[PDB]
């Protein structure tokens, strides 16, 4: 939710080379790798 | 995740495996089947050596002897399985060095 | 993490000293460049004990003091004598026991005067 | 602060088995699940009261905290809690170690059926340096014959036959082996003792040789209690140990597993959850255990609870090993351990790894053996980590300025302070460029020049796989020469392989001098 | 404390009285012997660590002394001699029942009062056993030169000849069944070949003459005849100084079980036959058959037509012994009227517990081997009684001589409400003093189309009730030094001057407490050792 | 000012391969021992020497060389009966809190060997004395009889590391400049 | 079961299959952290290709210990092998 | 090489080298792990299928040496600052 | 936690008050003794 060098509140899933990890627009600090999908 | 549409990442078997180890080659047999694939942190209690979390092994609970490893998540899961019946494999530790 | 022996020896504080300032000397000009935490410590030893002296050669610091241990065994407390308040004797008799009732001689007046003497 | 932390770097030399005891349970456990049913009707996102999926016991979802260590999914290694049976029952694992040690012993004092100045010849074959377990197994065949070879043990005199099976899954004493002399005390005792209730219902005179007395869990249990310490060296267990006893081999307390192990998975098919069948016989388990101890203390009938406590040994023996069903079956742990790819081929010794790809192949004649040429589109996905040098600073600091489009470029970066990583879609680039401290890694795509696996997908012999260099080629194929098909005894008719490349510094040049 | 209560046998009973009050080096030791069986010192070191080789002889050294291991040698044709080191299950009841033999001198030396010793005979069972051995130089060679030890010296002949003072030697420091191989393996080199008819009974025809080598060489200890020196001046009659004595732990035992019995007579009757039987009782307690058995120890116990001959025989002991059969008339002397002497020992026998019932008329006498099976079953059933309801007095006795009760007989013979035996028989399947019997009426043994039969079961009801006493006086001695850590540094200066003045309130109400402890545990050792009879 | 014979071993990144072998060990382990506490020893200041030095072993997976070296530093143990000429900054009203200034300030020492008069005045003094007072920042006399080691974390200020025990009870004690 | 001088020197001489995998293996990643290297390296990237260039030259800056089956040590410089 | 020709069966491998953890991997994996908690069993790991399973360097092929990075010093520089003991 | 106690349960009587005290200083003669 909350970045640790920006603190910005709003995240974007990036799926565009299959790797679907989370971070945010204003720096680019990925807040979660290797997602865990609910299989 | 196996599947084309769940995004992949491919199968390195048993058939495939034995074909590494007759080169000899024994550095990125470690490396394709824990770091690439399933790489995981334990912290293991060295007396009656078995994992637990953060920084405590909550059956003697002093949280004083513990060794930070790291092993396959799948190795972290079976001595946990096999735990669940009762079966208990307790860890022995060596120091790598001074042979 | 094996402690071979934990108090293997003695050394004077005179080397605490010494030695260490040979550290301050190639340690890139301290104390005079004003126009991380491993110096500052070392900074905190050298002030503390020198002012404690003056506030030197060694051969001198030793005939005094193969003279000061003229114990039969108990001498150990000869080294500990080199900078706890000189040039008085009412500290020594709060020092080492029985020996207010030991040394009745001109002993406690010639050790009067060598801790008046490097004093 | 001002205080020292070192430890060295540690190893394993070796497992070694046991099983812990009736009283190391609670101690590692932290929960206990004494209710029943897993979801309270509060109507809430997390509705768990004590005896469920408890949020310290574990977490199960993204959108949890794990109560007890800390953290949502990643932080939580699992947590395990503890039950607490009603009376005892067998363990269907050890099933055959606890008769095995019952043909041992005698049936009324409880010592093991053999004299003085023998039993110390048999275990001075176990105490000599070299034994092995060809032979250790071995030698007590020949202790268990010599228990079983005789009638009358020597604390008390007292007969002793034989103890089997009886086919559920428990077990009887076949108590009486007569030859003609029948005139023995405890033979006079049975006769004698049996009459009494010829009186009353005589119609029982059918059923006199088919009966035979029991070993319920509650007298095997309360015979093991006593057998001595000195004599466990003969008969498999040693001493020293706490767990050491072999009372702690049948069911009195059982551990409940982490929810990590048995994950409540969503399939989304609705807004409920559909629970794993791992749960749902932990709970039915604390449901028929809870009635019985309630059942005693209120009082039902002894004809009634005799299958309450039969049921539960029942299903204690499914929730461990389905194959004693004896009947859409139920998995169990011993279900899935085993099997063609369940555990130890497609999880511990065969895996799933990553930076893989998957095309057809098509030949090329034009480029050199060693090289394999490679597409464009699956060399800006598959990336290589590569820490910063002084060697190499001038040419990273010309890579990180291209970007993930242009081919030349990176995708991630990760400086030495940095926890996780940094994507570069995202950002200026040119800023993040000019700093590039010397210590961290940067994550390049693939180029010409790296070292990159190739096999067919049925391996029949160890030259299925090869390593080999790379060029980075226009099209949308795996193209390779013609004289390295042969290996791979390819066809290029539409069939398929596969590439790997290796992502550390010793074994991106262990690939090439060995396997190329 | 449930760390405690689940993996710790009679082995936690054995390693805390060491612990007690001795070292804790010896209490490591002893407890590797009893979970391994029997070691030598050459792998002895190998399953402890931290404990120097020699450094292991002088802590086996300590238990020596005290009697608390027994020794055993035996050669190889190829080695040398090997000492294999084995338990002592009765030199450390010496040191469980420690506290009560002092009181066990008073209550059966009663022809002194008003004696200068009573603090000298409190000691000298202190004397005699916690320096460990004993002979008559050690005590006379002490502080005081003469100190009328002439009176003191002749005064042991009294407390000697009463029994429980033997001479020790290597049959009480060495174990019963290796001593029993090499002289059956001697009495079988006795008789050569040259006889081939009957070789069954000639490997047997060692067997019957071990027997009396077996009863002799045990009296070879209690026999008086080679004890004491008869010396013509100064005195009349004197033990021998040269001889190396302990205390026996039989007599005190065979006392025991007397004491443990006349309790029985005193809920039977009033006091005044309660008074009449104490008499006739005492004196027989320095001849009476032996409790423990060492016949019956380890041997052919197996087949039954020698176990049978473990009592046959026995009983004749019992009674065709001459020194126990009293006349019936000798009583009135010693208490302080042949009428009364035969009329309040007439109801002896008139009561249907078989003390002084069976005889020869004119003598009568106490039978043993038919009477304390009938005590442990009645202490028992009264400590079921105690603990838990009434009811279960009512079912255990319903069940005991109704042989295989149903659940619907049970009903016919005893007279409760159908609800109310649920919630008493199921409290007595969980302690095993009843059993299930099952008919299977369908096939492959299907539990809900099957009745169940119950049972007494008389062994497996009171191994379980003796270790659930063993595990209690333990844990209570578990609490004793436990205690003892927790304010200990004033215990140090408790016992460094030989003055805080609110301190000492925390030194007597942990005293006072611990107070309690012995006297709870001399109750449970009172309700336990009824269960060694066997 | 005494030495204390240890082993250790030690790690060296692979840029300090320029840098020649002692001049890298002495650094590594300054870092690792400045003012640090060892466990039930002491208070290592600065490594004095170097005793014997072993062969530089390689972990496989790392790359960097790890040598085990024997050495003995440099560490302050006074006596149990040593005298201490330290200052002071903090006063309370329960003992006194001299603390030598400079180099550690974990102590607290009691007066527990003095007469029968002794309690708190909270206005700048000590206590009503029956002398010249003495305050902070200056040379003030005091001796040692005792110290407690302890190593745990129980996990769920009073620094309990390295704390003496002294005591005040002749005359003169308090202050270097009511002798002399 | 200790260090095994020149006298006792009783393996082959020659740098197998499996070290030069190894000393190539474990000399490309002290490259890429930092290490000074000793050879002189024309413009060029790549640490590997750098420490395979610089066993041309044998200067390699280790030492192999093999170890017989029986606990004993025996070891060998990298200058000493020839390949 | 054991003293008998013995199968690759289950019943030949029970008799030819026996560790648990290899064990497991082959065809009957739970009836070999509960008989080895109740003997209370101990495995040394060197096993090639045993260093897999916890993510450890093999012992063979170019795992078989390890290798020491030299120290290129002698005992010339490594005399003690020592100096006046006690006089 | 466990209920049903033995009925041993008794302020302790000077008839065996005295008993206590002969355990307390046997194993202050054993204890300070030789062992
Ligand atoms: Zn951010
Ligand atoms: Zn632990
Ligand atoms: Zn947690
Ligand atoms: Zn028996």
């Amino acid at each position: 939710p909350v970045c640790k060098n920006c603190h910005g509140t709003e995240f974007e899933r990036d799926l565009s080379n299959a790797n679907n990890d989370l971070v945010c627009k204003a720096c680019g600090v990925v807040s979660e790798d290797n997602p865990i999908v609910s299989e | 995740t196996e599947g084309r549409s769940r995004d992949g990442g491919l199968r390195l078997g048993e058939m495939e495996r034995d074909c590494v180890i007759a080169y000899g080659a024994s550095q990125l047999l470690l490396e394709r089947l824990m770091i690439s694939s399933d790489a995981f942190e334990v912290d293991v209690c060295d007396k009656c050596g078995l994992m637990g979390y953060s920084g405590w092994c909550t059956t003697c609970k002093s949280a004083e002897n513990i060794i930070k490893m790291t092993i396959p998540y799948a190795a972290k899961l079976l001595f946990q399985e096999l735990l669940s019946m009762n079966i208990a494999p307790r860890l022995r530790l060596e120091d790598i060095f001074q042979q | 993490m094996k402690v071979l022996e934990e108090r293997n020896a003695f050394l004077s504080d005179y080397e605490v000293l010494k030695f260490l300032t040979d550290l301050e000397k190639k340690h890139l000009w301290d104390q005079k460049s004003l126009a991380p935490e491993l110096q500052g410590i070392t900074r905190n030893v050298v002030n503390y004990l020198s002012i404690n002296k003056n506030f030197m050669s060694d051969e001198s610091f030793a005939e005094l003091m193969t003279k000061l241990n003229s114990f039969k065994l108990f001498k150990a407390e000869k080294l500990q004598i080199v900078n706890q308040l000189p040039a008085n004797m009412v500290h020594l008799y709060s020092i080492v026991e029985e020996c207010d009732a030991r040394f009745d001689e001109k002993t406690i007046e010639e050790m009067l005067e060598i801790i008046s003497g490097y004093a | 602060k001002e205080v020292v932390v070192s430890e060295t770097p540690k190893r394993i030399k070796g497992l070694e088995f046991s099983a812990l005891s009736a009283a190391d349970i609670v101690a590692q456990s932290e929960v206990e699940v004494s209710t029943r049913d897993l979801f309270d009707l509060e109507k809430d996102r997390a509705p768990k009261a004590n005896g469920a999926l408890d949020p310290k016991m574990g977490v199960s979802s993204s959108s949890l905290e794990c109560a007890t260590c800390h953290g949502n999914l990643a932080s939580c290694h699992g947590h395990f809690g503890h039950l607490k049976l009603a009376l005892p029952v067998f363990h269907i694992g050890y099933f055959k170690a606890t008769i095995q040690i019952l043909q041992g012993i005698c049936k009324n004092c409880s010592a093991i059926l053999l004299s003085e100045t023998d039993k110390r010849q048999f275990l001075h074959e176990l105490r000599r340096p070299g034994v092995d377990n060809l032979r250790r197994m071995g030698i007590l065949k020949k202790i268990l014959d010599q228990c079983k070879k005789q009638r009358r043990c020597l604390h008390c005199g007292a007969l002793n036959g034989v103890v089997k099976k009886a086919a559920a899954l428990k077990i009887i004493h076949d108590t009486f082996r007569w030859v003609g002399k029948k005139s023995a005390p405890e033979k006079d005792i049975w006769v004698g003792e049996w009459k009494e209730v010829l009186a009353h219902n005589p119609e029982l005179e059918r059923y006199v040789k088919r009966c035979m007395d029991d070993l319920n869990p509650l007298k095997t249990l309360n015979l093991f209690k006593q057998i001595k310490s000195a004599d466990c060296e003969l008969l498999g267990i040693d001493a020293t140990v706490p767990s050491g006893r072999p009372e702690t081999y049948i069911w009195r307390y059982l551990p409940a597993p982490p929810v990590c192990i048995r994950p409540s998975v969503m399939m989304q098919d609705s807004p409920a959850s559909n629970e794993d069948d791992l749960t749902v016989k932990l709970t039915e388990i604390v449901w028929t255990s809870s009635l019985i101890k309630a059942g005693l203390d209120k009082g039902i009938s002894i004809n009634n609870m005799m299958e309450h406590w039969d049921y539960l040994q029942l299903t204690v023996a499914m929730y461990i090993n389905s194959d004693s069903v004896n009947p859409k079956p139920i998995r169990g742990f011993c279900q899935r351990l085993k099997g063609k790819q369940g555990r130890f081929r497609g999880n511990l010794s065969g895996k799933r790894v990553d930076f893989s790809g998957r095309t057809v192949i098509s030949p090329d004649p034009n480029l050199s053996i060693d090289e394999v040429a490679v597409p464009d589109r699956v060399a800006k996905v598959l990336t290589y980590p590569e820490k910063v040098t002084r060697y190499n600073r001038h040419k990273l600091q010309e890579l990180i300025v291209n970007g993930p489009n242009v081919h030349p470029g990176a995708n991630y970066l990760l400086k030495r302070n940095e926890d996780a990583r940094r994507n570069l879609r995202y950002g200026d680039r040119m800023k993040l460029a000019k700093n590039l401290q010397i210590g961290d890694v940067v994550e390049r795509h693939l180029e010409d020049g790296d070292v990159v696996l190739f096999n067919r997908q049925p391996s029949l012999h160890r030259l299925s796989i090869l390593s080999h260099y790379a060029k980075i080629r226009p099209w949308r194929t795996f193209r390779l020469n013609e004289c390295v098909c042969t290996p791979y005894n390819a066809d290029f008719d539409g069939d398929e392989m596969n590439l790997h490349v290796p992502q550390t510094e010793e074994a991106r040049a262990e690939a090439i001098n060995l396997m190329g | 404390s449930l760390e405690q209560r689940t993996l710790n046998p009679d082995l936690f009973l054995y390693k805390e009285l060491v612990k007690a009050h001795l070292g804790e080096r010896a209490a490591s030791v002893i407890g590797m012997l009893v979970a391994l069986g029997r070691l030598s010192v050459r792998e002895l070191v190998e399953k402890i660590d931290g404990m120097d080789v020699d450094s292991v002889k002088t802590t086996l050294v300590s238990l020596t002394q005290l009697r608390c291991v027994k020794y055993l040698q035996e050669t190889a044709i190829s080695g040398k001699k090997t000492t294999y080191y084995y338990y002592n299950e009765e030199g450390i009841h010496i040191l469980l029942y420690s506290g009560l033999i002092i009181d066990e001198i008073i209550t059966q030396m009663r022809v002194n009062d008003e004696e200068e010793h009573k603090q000298l005979v409190a000691e000298i069972v202190q004397n005699v056993i916690s320096l460990g051995s004993l002979t008559v130089e050690d005590y006379l060679s002490s502080v005081t030169s003469d100190s009328m030890k002439y009176t003191i010296s002749s005064l042991f002949v009294q407390l000697c000849e009463m029994g429980y003072l033997i001479q020790i030697s290597k049959l009480h420091y060495t174990p019963i069944e290796d001593l029993w191989q090499f002289l059956y393996e001697k009495h079988y080199k006795n008789i050569p070949r040259n006889s081939p008819l009957s070789d069954l009974k000639k490997r047997s025809q060692a067997k019957m003459n071990a027997k009396t080598d077996f009863a002799k060489i045990i009296n070879k200890p209690n026999e008086l005849s080679q004890i004491l020196t008869v010396d013509p001046k100064t005195s009349l009659r004197i033990v021998k100084p040269t001889v190396s004595l302990t205390i026996n732990l039989d007599r005190f035992m065979k006392g025991r079980r007397s004491k443990q019995l006349i309790n029985l007579a005193k809920t039977r009757v009033g006091s005044v036959t309660a008074q009449v039987y104490k008499i006739a009782l005492r004196l027989t307690e320095q001849k009476s058959p032996k409790i423990r058995d060492p016949l019956t120890q380890t041997g052919l116990l197996q087949d039954l037509e020698e176990a049978k001959s473990f009592q046959d025989e026995a009983e004749l002991v019992e009674e065709k012994t001459p020194g126990l059969t009293f006349n019936a008339i000798d009583l009135a002397r010693h208490l302080p009227s042949a009428s009364l002497i035969n009329s309040h020992l007439k109801i002896l026998a008139s009561s249907n517990f078989p003390f002084l019932n069976e005889t020869k008329p004119g003598v009568y006498y106490v039978p043993y081997s038919k009477l304390m099976p009938v005590l442990k079953s009645s202490v028992y059933e009264y400590v079921i009684a105690s603990t838990l309801g009434p009811s279960a007095m009512r079912l255990s006795r319903c069940i005991r001589d109704n042989k295989l009760v149903s659940e619907k007989i049970i009903n016919s013979t005893a007279l409760m409400k159908e609800k109310d035996i649920r919630s008493t028989l199921a409290s007595l399947i969980r302690y095993n003093s009843v059993e299930i019997q099952e008919v299977p009426r369908t096939a492959d043994r299907s539990a809900s189309r099957a009745v169940f039969l119950f049972r007494c079961k008389e062994t497996h009801s009171y191994n379980f009730m003796r270790q659930n006493l063993e595990w209690n006086m333990a844990n209570l001695l578990f609490k004793k030094e436990k205690l003892k850590q927790e304010n200990s540094t004033l215990l140090k200066k408790a016992n460094r001057d030989d003055l805080l003045p609110s301190e000492l309130n925390q030194l007597k109400m942990v005293n006072e407490r611990e107070l309690n402890v012995f006297a709870r545990l001399s109750r449970l050792l009172s309700l336990w050792e009824v269960f060694q009879m066997a | 000012f005494i030495l204390s014979k240890i082993a250790d071993l030690v790690r060296i990144p692979p840029d300090q391969f320029h840098r020649d072998t002692i001049s890298a060990i002495t650094h590594q382990l300054n870092n690792k021992f400045a003012n640090k506490i060892i466990p039930n020893v002491g208070l290592c200041i600065t490594i004095y020497d170097l005793l014997t030095v072993e062969e530089g072993q390689l972990k496989p997976g790392d790359g960097s060389s790890y040598i085990n070296v024997t050495f003995r530093a440099v560490v302050f143990k006074p006596f149990l009966g040593e005298i201490v000429t330290g200052w002071i900054s903090k006063c309370t009203a329960e003992g006194i809190k001299v603390s030598l200034l400079g180099i550690f300030d974990d102590i607290f020492i009691p007066q527990n060997m003095l007469f029968e008069g002794c309690y708190y005045t909270p206005e700048e003094s000590a206590w009503i004395w029956p002398k010249l007072y003495f305050d902070v920042n200056e040379k003030i006399r005091f001796r040692i009889e005792r110290e407690v080691f302890v190593d745990v974390k129980p996990k769920s200020e009073k620094p309990p590391a390295y704390a003496l025990l002294g005591s005040c009870q002749t005359d003169g004690m308090g202050l270097v400049s009511w002798w002399e | 079961e200790k260090a095994i001088p020149k006298d006792q020197r009783a393996t082959t001489p020659y740098m197998t299959k499996y070290e030069r995998a190894r000393i190539l293996g474990t000399r490309a990643l002290q490259i890429s952290m930092n290490a000074p290297v000793f050879v002189d390296l024309e413009g060029e990237t790549d640490p590997l290709r750098i420490a395979m260039k610089e066993l041309a030259e044998k200067k390699i800056p280790l030492v192999i210990r093999r170890y017989l089956p029986d606990g004993s040590f025996e070891d060998w410089s990298v200058e000493e092998l020839i390949v | 090489y054991k003293g008998e020709v013995l199968g690759i069966t289950r019943f030949g491998l029970s008799k030819m080298r026996d560790s648990v953890l290899q064990l497991a991997s082959f065809e009957k994996t739970t009836d070999h792990l509960f008989d080895a908690a109740f003997y209370m069993k101990k495995d040394a790991v060197e096993g090639v299928s045993e260093c897999i399973i916890l993510g450890q360097t093999m012992s063979i092929g170019t795992g078989s040496f390890k290798v020491v990075k030299g120290t290129n010093i002698s005992e010339k520089d490594l005399v003690p600052k020592r100096c006046l003991f006690e006089s | 936690f466990p209920s049903i106690p033995l009925p041993i349960n008794g302020p302790i009587t000077n008839k065996e008050r005295s008993l206590a005290v002969k355990y307390i200083n046997f194993g202050k003669t054993v204890k300070d003794g030789p062992f």
